[PDB]
C-alpha cells in the first residue's frame, strides 16, 4: 500500500494525515478499509480542511486530495473565518506570526459581522482609512479599530452616518492632538450629531 | 450595562471626565 497526498497545503503537514489513519486501523496498514471513514476521520481531526477526497487507485494506492480553508480574519480571537463566512480553527503554533484583521461577534454571527466589516471598510476606504478590527455585540452595537489604532464607538444607530461624521471631524481632532502633544485614542459617536474624544499621551 | 451608557450618551448629551466633546 502506497499513500499519495495531494493538494495545496499551507497548514497540514504529513504527520496530521498518517496520525488520522493509524489512530483508526493499527500500526499496520489500510487498504480495504472504508474510504468514507478515512474521509470522515480526517474531516474531524483537522478542522481547517474544507474538503478531502479519499480514493483507491489500483495497483495498490490510496490517494488523498486536500482543500484547506483560507482565512481572511481571525474570528473572536482563537478561531478564523474565510471569505464566505465559514468558521474553522488552526493550532496556534502554526499561525502565531500571521497578521490578519480581527473580527468579534456572538457564536453564530460570523457572516453578519463579516458583512458589516465589508460594508464599513468600503466606506472608510473611500477616504484612505483602513479597518483593522471590528466587534459586534449580542445587541448588535459596533466598535471599530483603525490601522492607526484609533477606536470608534458606533453603538447601534445609523452606523454609516456616524462613520461619515468621524471622517468630517477628523482633521480638527488631528490638529488638536497635534497642538497638545497627544494622540487620539477613541471617538465616541453615540450622539445625535456630535462626538466625544478621549486622548492619550504620545508613545 | 452598556445600553445604559448609550442612552446616557445619546438621549442626554452626557460624556465622561477627560473627554472632549464636539457638536456639529
Amino acid at each position: 500500500s502506497k499513500l499519495v497526498l495531494t493538494g495545496e497545503r499551507h497548514y497540514t503537514r504529513n504527520d496530521d494525515i498518517r496520525q488520522s489513519i493509524l489512530a483508526l486501523g493499527e500500526p499496520g496498514t489500510f487498504m480495504t478499509q472504508d474510504v468514507n471513514i478515512i474521509q470522515t476521520q480526517i474531516e474531524q481531526r483537522l478542522p481547517w480542511i474544507k474538503q478531502v477526497s479519499v480514493r483507491k487507485q489500483w495497483p495498490d494506492e490510496l490517494k488523498i486530495h486536500l482543500v484547506e480553508y483560507v482565512p481572511i480574519a481571525r474570528w473572536n480571537d482563537q478561531h478564523m473565518v474565510d471569505a464566505e463566512g465559514n468558521t474553522f480553527s488552526v493550532p496556534p503554533e502554526r499561525t502565531s506570526k500571521q497578521v490578519l484583521p480581527m473580527l468579534y461577534g456572538p457564536e453564530g454571527s460570523a457572516n453578519e459581522v463579516l458583512q458589516g466589516y465589508r460594508e464599513m471598510g468600503q466606506m472608510l476606504a473611500k477616504d484612505r482609512f483602513t479597518l483593522k478590527e471590528a466587534a459586534m455585540t449580542a445587541r448588535r452595537s459596533w466598535q471599530l479599530t483603525l490601522n492607526n489604532d484609533i477606536k470608534l464607538n458606533l453603538g447601534r444607530g445609523d452606523t454609516m452616518k456616524r462613520l461619515a461624521r468621524f471622517v468630517e471631524l477628523y482633521p480638527v481632532l488631528q490638529q488638536q492632538a497635534q497642538t497638545d502633544g497627544k494622540r487620539i485614542s477613541y471617538v465616541d459617536l453615540r450622539y445625535d450629531s456630535g462626538a466625544a474624544v478621549g486622548w492619550a499621551p504620545l508613545p | 450595562q452598556e445600553a445604559l451608557e448609550e442612552r446616557a450618551r445619546n438621549e442626554l448629551s452626557m460624556t465622561r471626565p477627560g473627554e472632549t466633546f464636539y457638536r456639529l
